[PDB]
């Protein structure tokens, strides 16, 4: 049975992810004035049918100087990664229950890093050492403070379980609390998916592609795969840390639909950010976060551990 | 609402942990027999 | 073991040559390794050849010093009536010095060794009759 | 599930062996990737949970910085993988099974001792307390800031050291 | 050295609850108030004497003990606290939030049926006096003689005979 | 260096061996140590010429595998134990990895000939709290621990290292390294008496401290750097000389000055208790020290070595370098056997 | 445990075998230290875990963190001797031989 | 300690987790509890070299609570006399020991 | 200094704004009526079992059975 | 084990992608197509060597930030302790030597990349 509940969480997820790609594609070009995907199937829903058959249907190239090995390896580890991250959240009742979610969540992510950074060192080629070392710099601008911000915001919930946040947030959001804490946990969502304005890995215009240029067909498939899912993971645990939604436990269909609006909300988001704005440079990503998120950062990491004091109101633990 | 909250929670807590010690007792000594038995069923064992 | 070298002193000298001689034989060989393991790790040879006849040099003059100390302390000791006779030990050295001089190519070593090598055995021979003790334990 | 922890201990013998071969840095990290997660698994199956997560985040930004270093200093025209040279490969084998053979000879010749491959696993936990509630590796570690701050006060004063350290070293 | 002494078997035979976990603590808090006494003589046993071998009669008049208070209940309240801890049980975490209502059907039915009360949020971990006639375990850890101390020097110090009796120095 | 990295580099520097003296538990002299190793390396690399690095690499690395080294130990101890120090059920083969360890730290041979180089690569100013400043620590925690030591072990490293220092000395022409080496063959002193009267190896490790920081100083003045150069005092100080000869001298170990109470102090200890073989040969060997000594009191103040036509401009110009400690310290070390008693 | 320990000390002594021999690289020796720290840090953890010793936690992260400082002056160190040499390459730290 | 700041200072900066036997984070005693404090309180005043030979059986007593040795020794001893005589065929697995027992609260 | 704060208010707000809240992240538990309680209620919650203490018969405040009034009283933080 | 067996099923469900991705399309490989890309151009050089670093001194102050990170884990444990005002004092020290290295650091223009 729980490999049935396995299927349940997969499969669901990454049609979700599939259709994540025609809804960026159909929204930025309503966006930017034309009607976009239409023509395959009805309303353009078979695209990322298309898409998919097409790469895995394309020859995999396996370039002369890379190393196979790593070259191979990447982008399994990032799609393992990609959806092992869907396991522990409480949506409301996680698959798996870990005490430590967040600091589970926060494992998984930063070991996502290094998927990119095997694969464009792997590929041998200039512009994948590039991607690759531009991803490094983006690691070291937002890991410093997503801890902090993560400890934050878990001082009011008093343990690192995922589920505890369901009751934290029972009588109001947690993101009244510490709206100023929610926006640079975006902004650090958004760098992390590695997506506009912070899409510095994999730029287009600099870089004909970035880590993923020697890639091609389903080994490539399988990072866009992940990034998508990246995408849904994260605002998800947005959704669930900030913007609670409403549990009652006569009915988790409750939390599951409201939670599932939210993140819907927030992924669409995103696909707005990168249709508005441009591209931050890679050593103006880092001086951002350094020097105006972790100031900051660090006065409310501060103040959140005065506030339970001063205030006599300590999270529970258990 | 937060500080409100979280007293709300700290009394719950109380009174749930007040329950867990107010059965401890039954519990303490179903191991101790528990734990009795199976070391003589060992020691039994051990003798044949 | 420990065994096997504490085994040298079962039963005084002029006796058991054999077995002393090998045991003197073994002790030089040990020796001779320890050193060449060092002169190897530094000041390294050329070529993994070099180094392996290096050695092998050592370790068989080592060796031969020592055989060459014990067959002849045990020698003398057997034909002069003296077992305990700390000139045992001493001739043996020289003999040592004089085989190191040989391995060598030089009188001079020959003669700078024969007399350090038996000044050294015939103090240890004096040191094990008389009970000295090398590193010893506190007592205060 | 019997010889689960002995499996996880000889992974991280073999990732420990590979990075003494010492093959390009690159290689180097990932093998202490991979022996920093099997010891993190180690650390969880002997009822631990923050030290084992703690060691991997560490141990994960560690190896980036080191990765972004080696791609910058530490590298070659033809890096070396483990199999790559001979030498490297057939001491790599040539360790996988002495340590084999190292294990069958400490059971043969002490069947109970440090290793007791017959009776593997069945002294993993020693003690728990069965109705504790209080018992969390998070606590014991968090008394740093109650009971042991002096902990506290060197670790501080160590990493604000560093941070001049480090800058006078690198002007 | 000397041969252990378990119980036997027979000894270590007591009729038992067999009640559930959320049946035990739907009944915990009136089950706190009424069988303290008894609960709390053994307990101080536990404690006092740190063997489990010399508390099982004690043992065994809290598990009578608590079969009286499940019996008692069982005969009155019956419904009421099936009611009760069905609605506990559901909880995940069987938490007493969920089910008030119910909650208080209980502690009324109780309280006029039986005379009960329920014990306000600061009532049953406060530290409490006991009484009993069993001695006070004297050398509880079997505790050999502690080692006597060295003699000490007594006396009243005077100067060095012959200044410090180092080689030539006159004092 | 800014004023503010001066003070907090000097402060952790001085907190090291403050915490590892002060320290019951086993991993805060670790930390002890590892605060000293850390905080050194900058002063060591602040010339930031080719060789500071080098030496500063060398210092770092092997450093580093001596604190892991006694980390194990520790470690260990632990997992035997239950506790953060070492008592008498203690495995032998803990305490023996902590000596060897300790020893490398300290520069003992056979692990000796990482300070020659890092000792020449450094300026002298630094040379000096690396010769006298940095062994405070390690040597108090065997200090701390000198009950359960191996005497097998400790004399085979102290007579290595008098042999190995005395034979170095010769060779050398550079100051930075005769200094070196002498450490060396001092260090081989203490750790021989320590197992028997730790009193006597704090002795002898306040005497060498006392007389290496004047001759530090004495070469600091004109930072003469080798023999050659150092020959130029005639010319440059003629003052000096005549405590420069006496300083020497002492450090060699003849009996007037103050060098002979710890050789013969440490030399009775070890034959009241039976040492008399390890004695003899460290008594005998310690006088090439006294010869590669002597060579140096020949150069600078006994004969007068060639100069050149530029120190006329030297003479001519003022000088305010020495301090007072100089004179104190040069005094009260080679002028103090008389006190001898209240010494030990 | 006893199988753990063994193998985990095992595991300790090849790290510091592998930092005793060198291999040119200089960034490979310090790899080899690092893996040391981790496994003492695994030694100390495993320890306090068995013992049930929660006072002694505090130590596996003391450990940790000194062991990334001195991590971070090597590394420094590294940038140094690249900067001179071009390379990390042992080889060329032989100038104080005179 | 080399200098003894601490004692002198009235002070206890890392004198407080040296052993097993001290306080604990919510009162949980380590393993061993009884015995370490045993030993201890035995080799308080007598010097180190006395202790080492009149506080031995408590050692003893804790090294064992501590490592287990001989405990291993003797379970080994019993599960291969065990095998040995279940595979002679003189032994059978009582219900109990087997799979399926009469399982108690 | 009114001209330089008054600057920094809108060159560098981010700086302003972490040295206000660190300012204020000291200042407010010194001056604050609840922050006493916070180790009361830490204290209040009972991880451990209250061990029984033997009664020799002259011990007076501690109760006899949890019900009586004698006692700590969790009243403060029922009504904090 | 079920963490176990859906992080394998995660392993296997990427690794049969991949081997259906390799065994499934028609291939041509030949030197043309298989050597290195850049823009249309062919290597002037390969792409293994050294590749300067010029937020070195950012990156390794990450090291040291990253296990002040590990020190202030456990503060939501800390929390739950009784002697709050020392927990405060250390979390504040901690926290507050934190802001002094940076903004040194800043002061010192260790963040400006190095050219
Ligand atoms: C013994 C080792 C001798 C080593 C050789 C030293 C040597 O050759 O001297 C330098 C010599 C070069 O002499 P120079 O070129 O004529 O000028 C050097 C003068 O200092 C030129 O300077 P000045 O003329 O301005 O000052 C002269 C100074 C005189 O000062 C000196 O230059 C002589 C100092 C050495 C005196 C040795 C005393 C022997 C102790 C016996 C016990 O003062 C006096 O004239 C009388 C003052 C009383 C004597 C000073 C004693 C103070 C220190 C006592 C410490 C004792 C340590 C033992 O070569
Ligand atoms: C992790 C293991 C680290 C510890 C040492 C491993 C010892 C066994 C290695 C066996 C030899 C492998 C080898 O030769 O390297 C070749 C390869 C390099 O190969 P390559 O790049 O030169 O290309 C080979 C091309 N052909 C096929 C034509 C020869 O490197 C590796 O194998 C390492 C891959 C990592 C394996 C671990 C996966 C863990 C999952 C991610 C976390
Ligand atoms: C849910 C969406 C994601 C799904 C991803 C998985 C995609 C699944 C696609 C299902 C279709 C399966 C058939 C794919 C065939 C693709 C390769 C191909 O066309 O080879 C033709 C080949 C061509 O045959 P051929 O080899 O004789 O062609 C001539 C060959 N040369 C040029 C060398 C002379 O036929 C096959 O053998 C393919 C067998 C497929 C089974
Ligand atoms: C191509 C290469 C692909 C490589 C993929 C690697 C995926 C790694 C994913 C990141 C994992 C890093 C974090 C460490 C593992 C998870 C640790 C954890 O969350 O706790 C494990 C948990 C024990 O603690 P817990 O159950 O939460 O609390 C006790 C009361 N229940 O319960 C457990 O003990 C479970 C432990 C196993 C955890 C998963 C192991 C996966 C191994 C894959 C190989
Ligand atoms: C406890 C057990 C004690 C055993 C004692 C064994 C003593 C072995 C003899 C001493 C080893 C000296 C090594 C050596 O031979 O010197 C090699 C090297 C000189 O170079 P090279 O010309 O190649 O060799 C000529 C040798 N006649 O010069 C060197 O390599 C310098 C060696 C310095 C370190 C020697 C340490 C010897 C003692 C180690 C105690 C541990
Ligand atoms: C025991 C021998 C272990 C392996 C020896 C490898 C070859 C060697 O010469 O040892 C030193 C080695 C450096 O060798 P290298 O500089 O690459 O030059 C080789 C010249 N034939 O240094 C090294 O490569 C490090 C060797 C570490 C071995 C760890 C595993 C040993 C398992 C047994």
């Amino acid at each position: 049975m729980f490999f049935i509940n396995i299927l349940t969480l997969l499969v669901p997820i990454l049609i979700a992810m599939a259709f994540l790609t025609l809804v960026e594609r159909k929204i930025l070009g309503y966006m930017q004035l034309r009607k976009g995907p239409n023509i395959v199937g009805p309303y353009g829903i078979l695209q990322p049918f298309a898409d998919a058959m097409k790469l895995f249907m394309k020859e995999p190239m396996r370039p002369l100087t890379t190393s196979m090995s790593l070259f191979i390896i990447a982008p399994t580890l990032s799609l393992t990664l990609a959806l092992s991250l869907w396991v522990p959240l409480p949506m409301p009742h996680p698959l798996i229950n870990l005490n430590l979610g967040i600091l589970f969540i926060l494992a998984t992510s930063s070991l996502s890093v290094y998927s990119i950074l095997w694969s464009g060192w792997a590929s041998n080629s200039k512009y994948s050492l590039f991607g690759a070392l531009r991803a490094v710099a983006q690691t070291i601008s937002y890991e410093v403070t997503m801890a902090i911000i993560l400890l934050s915001v878990l001082l009011m919930n008093g343990s690192y379980s995922l589920q505890t946040l369901i009751t934290t947030q029972e009588h109001m959001w947690l993101l009244l609390p510490a709206w100023p804490m929610a926006m640079m946990w975006f902004i650090s969502t958004l760098a992390e998916t590695n997506r506009a304005p912070f899409d510095l890995t994999e730029g287009e215009s600099e870089l004909v592609s970035g880590f993923n240029v020697e890639y091609a067909a389903g080994p490539f498939a399988l990072f866009f795969m992940a990034e998508y899912t990246n995408i849904i993971l994260m605002n998800a645990l947005t959704t669930i840390i900030f913007l609670g939604p409403l549990y009652y436990i006569n009915l988790p269909e409750l939390y599951s639909t409201n939670f599932m609006m939210e993140a819907l909300l927030l992924s669409s988001t995103f696909l707005w950010i990168r249709a508005s704005y441009p591209r931050f440079r890679y050593d103006q990503l880092m001086h951002l976060l350094w020097k105006n998120f972790l100031p900051l950062t660090l006065a409310l990491c501060m103040w959140h551990i005065s506030l339970p004091i001063f205030t006599a109101g300590v999270p529970p633990y258990m | 609402r937060m500080m409100r909250w979280n007293q709300e929670r700290r009394r719950l807590l109380i009174e749930d942990l007040e329950a867990r010690i107010a059965l401890m007792p039954l519990f303490q000594a179903e191991k101790d027999r528990r734990t009795l038995q199976i070391l003589r069923e060992n020691l039994e064992e051990e003798a044949i | 073991v420990k065994r096997f070298f504490e085994s040298y002193h079962e039963v005084p000298d002029g006796t058991q040559c054999h077995r002393k001689t090998y045991i003197t034989t073994a002790l030089g060989g040990i020796c001779g390794i320890i050193g060449s393991a060092y002169s190897v790790s530094l000041n390294p040879a050329d070529s993994t050849l070099e180094a392996v006849a290096r050695v092998g040099r050592y370790t068989f003059t080592a060796a031969a010093i020592g055989a060459m100390f014990g067959l002849t302390t045990c020698v003398s000791a057997q034909v002069r009536e003296k077992p305990d006779d700390p000139l045992n030990y001493f001739i043996g050295g020289c003999a040592g010095g004089l085989t190191l001089g040989a391995r060598t190519h030089s009188y001079g070593t020959a003669a700078m060794g024969c007399v350090y090598m038996g000044t050294a055995a015939a103090l240890f021979k004096i040191g094990k009759l008389e009970g000295w003790e090398l590193f010893p334990t506190p007592k205060v | 599930m019997n010889n689960y922890i002995f499996v996880l201990s000889s992974l991280f013998l073999v990732g420990c062996l590979g990075l003494a071969l010492k093959p390009s840095p690159i290689y180097g990290g990932l093998g202490l990737i991979v022996s920093g997660f099997v010891g993190c698994l180690m650390v969880l199956g002997f009822g631990g949970s923050f030290l084992g997560l703690m060691v991997f985040l560490i141990y994960l930004g560690g190896m980036l910085v080191v990765f972004g270093y080696t791609t910058a200093m530490a590298t070659e025209e033809y890096p070396e993988t483990w199999g790559s040279n001979w030498l490297i490969l057939g001491f790599l084998v040539l360790g996988v099974i002495m340590e084999v053979f190292l294990i069958c000879v400490l059971n043969y010749y002490d069947e109970v001792g440090v290793i007791n491959l017959d009776g593997l696993g069945d002294w993993l936990m020693y003690e728990v307390d069965d109705v504790g509630v209080m018992l969390e590796g998070g606590i014991g570690v968090a008394a740093m800031y109650s009971c042991a701050t002096w902990m506290m006060v060197v670790a501080g004063w160590s990493l604000f050291a560093g941070i001049f350290i480090i800058i006078e070293i690198t002007r | 050295p000397g041969i252990v002494e378990l119980p036997t078997l027979e000894e270590l035979k007591v009729e038992e609850v067999k009640v559930s976990s959320a049946v035990l603590k739907a009944a915990a808090h009136h089950y706190g108030a009424q069988c303290d006494k008894t609960n709390k003589e053994f307990m101080l046993c536990r404690w006092e004497e740190k063997d489990p071998r010399r508390c099982l009669k004690e043992g065994k008049l809290v598990n009578g003990c608590a079969l009286n208070f499940f019996r008692q209940i069982k005969s009155h309240c019956a419904e009421p606290f099936t009611e009760y801890w069905t609605c506990l049980d559901y909880s995940n975490m069987q938490l007493f939030r969920h089910c008030r209502q119910q909650q208080a059907k209980f502690d009324q039915c109780v309280l006029d049926k039986l005379g009960w009360v329920r014990p306000d949020l600061g009532q049953l971990s406060k530290v409490t006096k006991v009484k009993t006639d069993r001695p006070l375990p004297e050398n509880p850890y079997h505790s050999r003689a502690r080692p006597e101390p060295n003699p000490v020097i007594e006396g009243d110090l005077k100067p060095a005979k012959h200044g410090t009796r180092f080689f030539f120095w006159t004092v | 260096m800014n004023p503010i990295t001066l003070a907090i580099i000097y402060f952790t520097i001085f907190l090291g061996p403050v915490i590892t003296m002060s320290s019951t538990n086993l991993m805060l002299m670790w930390v002890g140590l590892e605060f000293s190793l850390l905080a050194i390396i900058p002063m060591l690399i602040n010339k930031k010429n080719p060789r500071s690095t080098e030496a500063a690499t060398k210092y770092f690395v092997t450093q580093a595998t001596a604190s892991m080294i006694i980390l194990l130990a520790i470690v260990l101890n632990y997992k035997q134990l239950g506790t953060w120090m070492f008592q008498q059920q203690t495995n032998g083969l803990i305490l023996n990895m902590t000596l060897m360890a300790l020893s490398m730290k300290l520069g003992l041979a056979p692990f000796h000939f990482w300070l020659p180089e890092v000792t020449q690569g450094i300026p002298l100013h630094m040379g000096l709290i690396l010769l006298t400043w940095q062994k405070i620590a390690p040597l108090s925690i065997l200090i701390q621990i000198y009950p359960l030591l191996n005497s097998t072990i400790i004399l085979m490293l102290a007579i290595t290292s008098i042999f190995m220092g005395a034979w170095g000395g010769l060779n050398q022409t550079q100051m930075r390294k005769i200094m070196a080496y002498s450490s060396i063959a001092h260090m081989g002193w203490m750790l021989a008496i320590l197992p028997y009267n730790p009193s006597l190896t704090l002795l002898n490790l306040m005497i060498y401290i006392i007389l290496t920081a004047p001759m530090f100083m004495a070469l600091m003045l004109n930072n003469s750097m080798t023999i050659n150069s150092i020959s130029l005092l005639w010319n440059k100080t003629p003052a000096m000389l005549t405590m420069i000869s006496l300083m020497l001298l002492s450090l060699g170990g003849l009996p007037p000055l103050t060098g002979f109470l710890p050789k013969w102090i440490i030399i009775t200890e070890l034959m009241k208790n039976n040492c008399l073989i390890m004695a003899t040969l460290m008594a005998m060997m310690a006088l090439l020290n006294l010869f590669f000594y002597t060579r140096l009191i020949y150069s600078t103040s006994l004969t007068m070595f060639p100069t050149n036509n530029n120190s006329k401009m030297m003479t001519h110009q003022t000088k305010t370098k020495p301090n007072l400690m100089f004179s104190t310290l040069a005094i009260m070390s080679t002028m103090t056997l008389p006190l001898a008693p209240q010494l030990i | 445990m006893p199988s753990t320990f063994f193998n985990l000390t095992m595991a300790f002594s090849l790290s510091l075998l592998g930092t005793l021999m060198f291999r040119s690289h200089l960034m490979s020796t310090l790899l080899c230290l690092e893996g040391m720290v981790l496994s003492l840090f695994i030694m100390t953890s495993v320890t306090s875990l068995n013992s049930n010793s929660m006072s002694s936690m505090p130590i596996p992260i003391t450990i940790l963190v000194f062991a990334a400082c001195e991590a971070a002056v090597g590394l420094a160190l590294l940038v140094k001797v690249s900067n001179t040499y071009g390379t990390d390459y042992v080889q060329n730290l032989n100038l104080l031989q005179c | 300690p080399f200098l003894d700041i601490q004692k002198k200072l009235g002070i206890s900066l890392d004198r407080h987790f040296m052993f097993l036997s001290a306080e604990q984070p919510y009162k949980n005693a380590a393993r061993c509890h009884a015995f370490e404090k045993e030993w201890i309180e035995c080799a308080h005043g007598i010097g180190g070299t006395r202790a080492k030979k009149e506080c031995k059986i408590e050692f003893d007593d804790f090294e064992e609570c501590l490592l287990r040795y001989k405990t291993m020794r003797r379970m080994h001893d019993i599960k291969k006399q065990r095998e040995k005589l279940m595979k002679e065929g003189k032994y059978t697995p009582p219900p109990h020991h087997s799979g399926r027992e009469e399982p108690r609260p | 200094i009114s001209a330089f704060l008054k600057n920094a208010w809108a060159k560098e707000p981010v700086l302003v704004v972490s040295f206000s809240v660190w300012g204020l992240a000291i200042i407010m538990p010194m001056i604050s009526p609840y922050t006493k309680y916070a180790s009361m209620i830490n204290k209040a919650t009972p991880y451990n079992y209250p061990v029984p203490v033997r009664d020799d018969g002259n011990m007076p405040d501690v109760p006899s059975h949890p019900q009586d009034p004698l006692g700590p009283s969790l009243d403060w933080l029922k009504n904090l | 084990m079920n963490l176990y067996t859906v992080i394998f099923i995660n392993i296997l469900l990427s690794l049969t992608l991949i081997l259906v991705a390799f065994w499934l399309p028609q291939m041509n490989l030949y030197s043309e197509k298989a050597n290195p890309y850049e823009c249309g151009f062919d290597p002037t050089s390969s792409a293994r060597l050294p590749f300067s670093m010029k937020f070195f001194l950012v990156a390794i102050t990450f090291l040291l930030f990253d296990l002040e990170i590990a020190l202030l884990l456990p503060l939501p444990w800390a929390i739950q302790t009784i002697k709050t005002s020392t927990m405060m004092i250390m979390a504040f020290i901690l926290v507050t030597i934190l802001s002094l290295g940076l903004a040194y650091e800043w002061t010192q223009k260790g963040l400006e990349w190095t050219e």
